[PDB]
């Protein structure tokens, strides 16, 4: 059965404050018992101001019940730094709390301002965690902000190694080896190719990251996320479009990769992205009549659910 | 007008190809497609005639939704603990549907909704999840609660608005308190920063009129840095040590694309020098149209690239696309028509897909098999909304209205926080006040362009896009802050 906190002798103390929002307040949520007794203790230990371990056990009761309660998220950390409890065993604590599925965006930003205060000389140990963690779900939004955050806040202050950036691409390919598909991961080698101060910009970069993406094409020709990682690559750099146009020509219906001498079955023609990709290209080379061709086709023919898109494209050509 | 809309009745519906590649991406793709597609083949062809026989009317079905709805004035069921703190959602997420489905509310019913968001009101300035002796307030439930108070509230003494002047000192002084030196904001005392506080706070910050140069520095740099190589918005930009650059920190998703979209054009309405910083808005417009999904999945939104087409996305991708075609079209004509989006395609889904079976619950939601939620029927309500009326925002309306903006009418102007962070003088902030209330009336619906599959019994009211509230809603709120009429 269920001890109320008014029959328990560490609380006999306490005088609950029951809330407040009126006599008669639309949207009522029907509290258990349980619920409605930790947060009329808890009006009360945050009118008093009370800085405690029953306080600290009271706010883990409550974020247990709704993970979501974002006033009980800042109580708990002000409840750490101020008693100067152990960031780690809080660390500990929030892998379980992932374990028993209560996760949301305070848990997450939890998380965030523990690794902020800890301030590790290494972050290799979370790193790790980030990277396991993605096991349920590969495309965790969440995660793969924090992650971003993660690297970003620490190579700030310059604890992030050449050896680390190195096994953290390493984990990036085999993402996208296991599934192409997965546009967070994606997102995660622009990172860190690309947008990261650190990156390396060279001739030899640039022809090493456009034979992945040409590779990653020929896998999965209809892959979404290759073909804008493909148009966001060039644009970035400033690099045209006409001599690429070999590898992508094959999918409209020379030192860089090819497609397969037939293509992999299952692969209907035309791309349509190829064809935005040709069209483009026909701009490039300053042909806007070839171009308006290309749009009308993909509005009337093969992209017709963006009809109103394509044709929008081919009126400015002309 | 439905000449580049074609329906997905008429369109042939094939899966997406493997490419002989299978992965958990496509397994889940191929599972929602036939998921979306066999509720097609049960249900008659909305733009049919004569409805045929045996199949599922797909009519919205409003007096379902209604009920669905009407439990939130009675009681909530204990499994919504999970929203305790997000009660001015529930709220809002409700009086706005009820608006978009026609149905009023009597005056008893919208004194409990004021009063019980202005118990949620603190002192210190904002709106909390709940009760201000429980809960602090938050940015997310501020937007909520004021939108809500435009919705439900009037300009009596027992209306709210009043208490909502009376709070503009204390609510930008929160806004103040959230705000970091490289222009975000954390949505509450120790809280995390993302664009969803941007975009909450620059609508609040909008219709109250508490609008500072202060309050805005760094604020469009922030935003621009969220955008990614695929064309839409991240969440937030990192920056780097005022910083010597800035990044964005994940993928371009439907919902932060909204956001900063709506963020940036609330932003190019004040006259400060060279700002809002610039984004890519053809890379914008391009990545919306992108994640419209096939025929075989209904032609409803995604939120990002390879991911499941979902209702909520109706409005959170589709809602951005007459924002992001202004952007284009302003962008076009400083360096001097169909549909941007399938506007049939969109509707068919909503009918089709996004609503409860008939004859149970009612509401509408994210995919079938999902039950419905309020959540869910607000966005897609919100998306139906955009995709049935055209909407843009008209230069000459704008014009109309700085010509008959009355400056000397207004409340007092807030008191900056620091001695130099209001606005020079009086010339310059009059010229913002206009500057803000012209262009935050600037949307209209394009006579003509109204679009409703399967009959006017369909029509529901026009939304305003940036702020999401019926137009009839929005004018007479901002007016009451700003002093016009
Ligand atoms: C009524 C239950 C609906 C759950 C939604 C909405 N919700 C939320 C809660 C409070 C305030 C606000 Cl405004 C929103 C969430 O936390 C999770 N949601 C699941 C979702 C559905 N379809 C897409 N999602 C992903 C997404 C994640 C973050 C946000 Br924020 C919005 C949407
Ligand atoms: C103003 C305001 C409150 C805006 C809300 C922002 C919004 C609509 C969504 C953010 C969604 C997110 C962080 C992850 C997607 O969750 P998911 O993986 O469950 O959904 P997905 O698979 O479709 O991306
Ligand atoms: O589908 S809705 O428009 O929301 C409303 C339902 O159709 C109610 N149908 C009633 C059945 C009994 C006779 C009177 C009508
Ligand atoms: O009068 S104010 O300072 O504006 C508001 C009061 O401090 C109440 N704050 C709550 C107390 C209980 C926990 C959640 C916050
Ligand atoms: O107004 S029109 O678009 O020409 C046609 C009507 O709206 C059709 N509404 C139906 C009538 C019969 C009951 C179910 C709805
Ligand atoms: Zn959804």
């Amino acid at each position: 059965t269920y001890i109320p906190m008014s029959q328990r002798r560490s609380w006999a103390d306490v005088k609950p404050i029951m809330q407040d929002d009126g006599p008669n307040p639309v949207v009522p949520i029907m509290y258990s018992e349980e619920y409605k007794d930790a947060m009329d203790y808890f009006r009360a230990i945050a009118a008093k101001e009370e800085k405690s371990e029953r306080a600290l056990e009271l706010t883990e009761i409550i974020v247990r019940m709704n993970p979501a309660h974002y006033t009980v998220w800042q109580y708990r950390f002000s409840l750490l730094t101020s008693l100067n409890k152990s960031l780690e065993d809080e660390l500990r604590l929030m892998n379980e709390f992932a374990v028993q599925n209560l996760k949301s965006y305070q848990v997450w930003h939890h998380r965030l301002l523990l690794l902020d205060r800890i301030s590790p000389q290494d972050p290799v140990s979370e790193i790790e965690y980030i990277h396991g963690s993605l096991l349920p779900d590969p495309k965790n939004y969440h995660t793969w902000a924090y992650l971003h955050w993660l690297y970003s806040h620490f190579s700030t202050l310059g604890r992030i190694s050449e050896a680390q950036w190195g096994s953290e691409l390493d984990w990036c390919n085999e993402m996208l080896r296991v599934d192409g598909r997965n546009n967070s991961a994606w997102g995660w080698r622009w990172y860190l190719r690309v947008s990261r101060p650190g990156a390396e910009t060279s001739s030899r970069s640039l022809q090493d990251e456009l034979i992945y993406i040409l590779k990653s094409i020929h896998l999965i020709p209809h892959n979404v996320s290759a073909w804008n990682y493909l148009r966001g690559f060039l644009k970035h750099f400033s690099l045209p479009l006409v001599p690429i146009l070999p590898a992508i020509l094959p999918y409209t219906a020379f030192g860089f990769p090819m497609p397969s001498d037939p293509l992999p079955e299952d692969t209907p023609l035309p791309v349509p992205l190829a064809l935005e990709y040709l069209a483009d290209s026909f701009i490039e080379q300053n042909r806007v009549d070839d171009a308006a061709k290309v749009f009308e086709k993909l509005s009337s023919e093969y992209d017709q659910m963006r009809a109103g898109y394509w044709e929008f494209r081919r009126r400015e050509c002309a | 007008a439905t000449e580049f809309t074609p329906s997905v009745y008429s369109l042939v519906s094939k899966p997406l190809p493997s490419n002989s590649r299978p992965s958990a991406t496509l397994d889940e793709q191929a599972e929602t497609e036939d998921l979306i597609s066999q509720l097609f083949d049960l249900t008659a062809d909305p733009n049919a005639l004569v409805s045929e026989h045996g199949k599922r009317y797909s009519g919205l079905r409003k007096q379902e939704h209604t009920q669905f709805l009407a439990s939130s004035f009675f009681q909530l069921p204990g499994k919504f603990v999970s929203l305790d703190a997000s009660r001015p959602w529930l709220v809002f997420w409700t009086v706005h549907s009820l608006d978009l489905l026609g149905v009023a509310l009597d005056q008893g019913t919208k004194d409990r909704v004021v009063s019980t968001l202005l118990h949620f009101l603190s002192p210190k300035g904002g709106f909390g999840g709940g009760p201000a002796n429980s809960q602090i307030p938050h940015l997310l439930p501020t937007y909520a609660s004021v939108c809500s108070l435009a919705i439900a509230g009037n300009d009596s003494s027992t209306g709210g608005w009043k208490d909502l002047a009376a709070a503009r000192q204390s609510i930008y002084e929160f806004f103040m308190r959230c705000k970091r030196p490289d222009g975000g904001f954390v949505v509450c005392e120790g809280g995390e920063v993302d664009v969803r506080g941007t975009y909450c706070l620059l609508v609040v910050a909008t219709l109250l009129d508490i609008i500072t140069p202060e309050l805005l520095h760094n604020v469009d740099k922030f935003v621009s840095a969220c955008q990614t190589y695929e064309g839409g918005f991240a969440c937030a930009s990192f920056p780097f040590p005022e910083p010597s650059c800035r990044v964005s920190m994940a993928e371009a998703h439907g919902g932060y694309t909204s956001c900063s979209l709506n963020s940036h054009f609330l932003l190019t309405s004040v006259p400060l020098p060279s700002f809002p910083l610039s984004i890519d808005a053809n890379a914008a417009l391009r990545w919306t149209v992108l994640q419209q999904g096939e025929p075989i999945e209904g032609g409803g939104f995604r939120g990002r690239t390879n991911k499941l087409v979902d209702g909520c996305y109706s409005w959170w991708v589709g809602g951005g696309a007459p924002v992001a075609e202004e952007l284009v079209r302003r962008e076009k004509s400083r360096k001097v028509i169909p549909p941007i989006f399938n506007r049939v395609a969109l509707q068919e889904f909503t009918l089709v897909a996004a609503q409860q079976d008939p004859g149970s619950t009612g509401g509408l939601r994210d995919k079938p098999g999902k039950r419905p939620d309020q959540y869910h029927t607000c966005n897609n309500l919100s998306g139906l909304s955009i995709a049935q009326h055209k909407m843009s925002h008209s230069p000459s309306t704008v014009s109309s209205n700085r010509l008959k903006f009355d400056a000397s009418k207004g409340l007092p102007a807030v008191k900056p926080v620091a001695p130099g962070g209001g606005w020079k003088n009086e010339d310059e902030r009059q010229n913002a006040r206009r500057e803000i209330w012209a262009n935050a009336l600037g949307w209209i619906e394009e006579e003509g362009g109204e679009i409703i599959v399967g009959g006017k019994d369909n029509r529901i009211n026009t939304t305003t896009p940036v702020f999401n509230i019926l137009g009839l809603r929005l004018k007479p709120f901002i007016n009451y802050f700003y002093c016009q009429e």
